[PDB]
């Protein structure tokens, strides 16, 4: 059967300047030869460790890997900007060559507050006969976060949609989308429609919303 | 660094453990071979455990119709009478051969070969899918017996051998760029044919465009008809008595007419590769470990010296530019007219960084 | 005229090493 | 000193593409030339993998009887033939260098190329703005933005002609690349365009 080459951390925020470090096993000995590869997205991966000792030529030597055995861990000492990517695990000694889950990395900024706005579908969508009415949360920290939505105080039913940015380039903060999808037939059976936020940086949830 | 090769016997008497499968030989000193064995004197059986470093060639037999039935001369072996400490032999340990008893305690015992620069390097000669058996050539072997006396024998189980290379790879100086040059002078006439003949650089690496620049000045009332152009395998075996082939690996028979009294320069790029060379059963590939793929075997590189008829394959290569001169006239066909130059070249692995050799 | 050889016998392994 | 996939795009799920990866800065000898599916974030998935050294070419599983890796030598190139394409197939190949001697990790990937297989032809998004008001503004600062819904290749490249939040699409009920954008001005004072590449057209809509 295949090997998995699975990561022990999922996803990880840290600070910019401490070590990390990424354990992955594989459901097999594959003596030595893991490799490992950074991606900012909408790039395509840059190589950085191979045989799982030796670090690539053109990378930052505060990389370097290892093997505890069948267990391989990936470490980086000092990090730095731009180094806010996700980190692939890499198997290549038998066929197939097995990849890695992912392992996401974000810069670890304090809890910023998501500044959460709503908006009426436009007219030309009334025209097109459906509504996609916006929810924004905006420049806030960190990932994880909850809008539940409402039609008269009664939720959704899988009609919302969310959409996230990555990781701001100089800002290191995040960003938030939810479209609700429904009917012009059933926007307007209705009066109430909430967007119902609830955040570390907002204890008590915070609900916007408009009946137009 | 941190990892060790290890392969024990049938019945796990005998287990050997060794740094690296690759002793590389720069002209000068090869690089030792040291390892420890462990013995489990619970199955102590036997009373005397001896290890040898053998150099030998594999070959089958022409007329042996058997299917993997190989023999082995051999060309060099020595011993080291390491189980357990004989009188007086007594030496240091080397980096790696300390990290392996700290580890495993004096349960085992070590063993250093200090491989001689006169030898061949592990070579393997290709196959054709007829032959079945363990690849023929010069190959190596670490073997660790148990057996009272030297004079004693060595049971099938009772024992483990390993195949190790010894190996070279490209200097890090250039050679000097390669240009050979002639010129033949025919009956006919006292204007002159003359070819020149230049690579582009004296190292190549397995796998790379070999650019070969000609430069054909025709004086003559013949007509060049065409230009075949080929790198070829030079091979020097010596098992029994001194053999010898120049097979072809890479070729490229251009049709280029250099008319008389024309000039000519073309720049014909050419690769080598084992992809197409396949069928030419006998040829030399690199060192084979158990059956893997190899390379088209590498340049062997002999001393400043060039000691003796040496044992084993010595390989070289060189480019042919041979010309084909349109015969007739006054003897007719009955005279050959070609002109051909040969250029000899470097063709190994560069020096890895520090990492050494399915899908790799 | 030498002994012969009838075998492809076993699968080499490789342990781990103490860090110096 | 570079490396690049040309081709890919919509197909019906059961025809074909077929991909050329014209390389360049190197010997086709001394590689080993690889295609991962890694896809839209659902992981990294290896394809092919052509040695032209030694002719042999190894296949993920998944793609053996309607998958083909060639090369054609001469033009440093490498293909990629896709008979059969199911939806799941549907990813952005990539197209992944190596060492011949010896396999020492991917050294050198290429820009990329979107390849897409769903039931559903090409179309355009119509763009509807994210006009603000009392509720999209906040200390001075104010939120307009532009929708766009409901097209179908890979995503568009918006044209407002910092705090341009742009959100990586969503497929709908009807499978249909849907993505909103905002902008984050002060509340006295802008308008959107989106340029969908394979659409011919460029709506350049006005929040208000």
């Amino acid at each position: 059967s295949d090997i998995q080459m699975t990561q022990s951390p999922s996803s990880l925020s840290a600070s910019v300047g401490d070590r990390v470090t990424i354990t992955c096993r594989a459901s097999q000995s594959v003596s030595s030869a893991v490799a490992w590869y950074q991606q900012k997205p909408g790039k395509a991966p840059k190589l950085l460790i191979y045989s799982a000792s030796s670090l690539y030529s053109g990378v930052p030597s505060r990389f370097s890997g290892s093997r505890s055995g069948t267990d391989f861990t990936l470490t980086i000492s000092s990090l730095q900007p731009e180094d806010f990517a996700t980190y692939y695990c890499q198997q290549y000694k038998y066929v197939p060559v097995t990849f890695g889950q992912g392992t996401k990395v974000e810069i670890k900024r304090t809890v910023a507050a998501p500044s959460v706005f709503i908006f009426p579908p436009s007219d030309s969508q009334l025209k097109s006969g459906t509504a996609s009415v916006v929810c924004l949360l905006n420049n806030f920290y960190p990932r994880e976060a909850k809008v539940q939505w409402k039609v008269d105080n009664a939720l959704q039913s899988g009609n919302s949609q969310e959409s996230v940015t990555e990781q701001d380039s100089k800002d290191s903060t995040y960003s938030l989308s939810s479209t609700l999808t429904l009917s012009k037939a059933d926007y307007e059976k209705h009066k109430v429609y909430a967007c119902e936020v609830t955040h570390q940086g907002l204890s008590s949830p915070v609900t916007k919303s408009f009946n137009r | 660094g941190t990892r060790v090769f290890k392969k024990a016997s049938p019945n796990g008497k005998l287990t050997v453990y060794l740094g690296k499968r690759d002793f590389v030989d720069h002209i000068d000193l090869v690089e030792p071979v040291d390892g420890v064995v462990l013995v489990d004197p619970e199955y102590l059986k036997e009373r005397r455990v001896y290890v040898t470093l053998t150099c030998a060639f594999r070959y089958g037999r022409e007329d042996l119709d058997v299917l993997g039935l190989t023999f082995r001369k051999d060309l060099f072996v020595a011993n080291v009478q390491s189980f357990p400490p004989a009188p007086e032999d007594k030496k240091p340990l080397t980096r790696l051969q300390e990290r392996l008893i700290k580890k495993l305690g004096e349960h085992a015992y070590p063993f250093t070969f200090e491989i001689p620069p006169n030898l061949p390097c592990s070579v393997t000669l290709q196959p054709g899918p007829e032959d079945t058996g363990k690849a023929c050539g010069v190959d190596y072997e670490v073997k660790a017996f148990c057996a009272e006396n030297l004079e004693e024998k060595i049971h099938k189980r009772n024992s483990v051998r390993l195949v190790i290379r010894k190996v070279q790879y490209a200097p890090e100086r250039p050679g000097p760029q390669p240009t050979a040059e002639t010129t033949r002078q025919f009956l006919m006439s006292d204007k002159p044919l003359h070819l020149e003949a230049s690579l582009d650089k004296e190292i190549y690496y397995h796998g790379e465009p070999i650019s070969v620049n000609v430069h054909v000045t025709n004086n003559t009332n013949k007509t060049v008809k065409k230009i075949k152009i080929s790198v070829r395998q030079y091979a020097d075996i010596c098992l029994f008595n001194t053999a010898q082939y120049k097979c072809p690996v890479a070729m490229e028979e251009a049709d280029d007419t250099v008319a008389p009294s024309s000039t000519f320069c073309k720049v014909y790029t050419l690769t080598p590769f084992l992809a197409n060379n396949r069928e030419k059963r006998g040829l030399a590939l690199d060192g084979k470990l158990k059956h893997e793929d190899t390379n088209l075997a590498s340049s062997t590189l002999l001393r400043e010296g060039a000691n003796r008829e040496i044992l084993g394959i010595i390989v070289s290569y060189k480019v042919k530019v041979k010309l084909v001169v349109s015969r007739g006239g006054l003897l007719g066909d009955l005279a050959s007219s070609d002109v051909a130059v040969e250029l000899p070249f470097t063709l190994m692995h560069p020096k890895p960084k520090e990492e050494p050799p399915p899908e790799h | 005229r030498t002994p012969p050889s009838l075998g492809p016998s076993c699968t080499t392994a490789s342990s781990s090493l103490r860090k110096d | 000193v570079q490396l690049v996939e040309s081709g890919g795009g919509l197909v019906q799920p059961g025809g074909s593409l077929r991909l050329s990866c014209a390389a360049s800065g190197f010997n086709v000898y001394s590689s080993s030339i690889h295609w991962v599916r890694q896809a839209p974030g659902k992981g990294l998935e290896w394809v092919a993998s052509i040695s032209s050294y030694y002719g042999y070419t190894y296949y993920a599983d998944s793609v053996k009887g309607r998958f083909t890796i060639s090369a054609d030598t001469s033009k440093n190139t490498a293909y990629l033939q896709m008979n059969s394409l199911r939806a799941e197939d549907t990813a952005v190949y990539y197209c992944a260098r190596s060492r011949q001697f010896w396999y020492s990790g991917l050294d050198y990937w290429g820009q990329g190329t979107l390849v897409t297989v769903s039931s559903a032809s090409t179309k355009g998004p119509s763009v509807f703005p994210l006009a603000p008001s009392s509720k999209s503004t906040s200390g001075g600062t104010a939120a307009l933005g532009c929708l766009v819904k409901d097209y179908f290749p890979e995503p568009v490249t918006v044209s407002w002609n910092s705090g341009v939040h742009t959100f990586p699409a969503v497929l709908q009920s009807s499978g249909l690349y849907s993505l909103s954008s905002v902008v984050t001005v002060p509340s006295s004072s802008y308008i959107c365009n989106v340029n969908h590449k394979p659409s011919n057209t460029k709506v350049d809509k006005k929040v208000e």
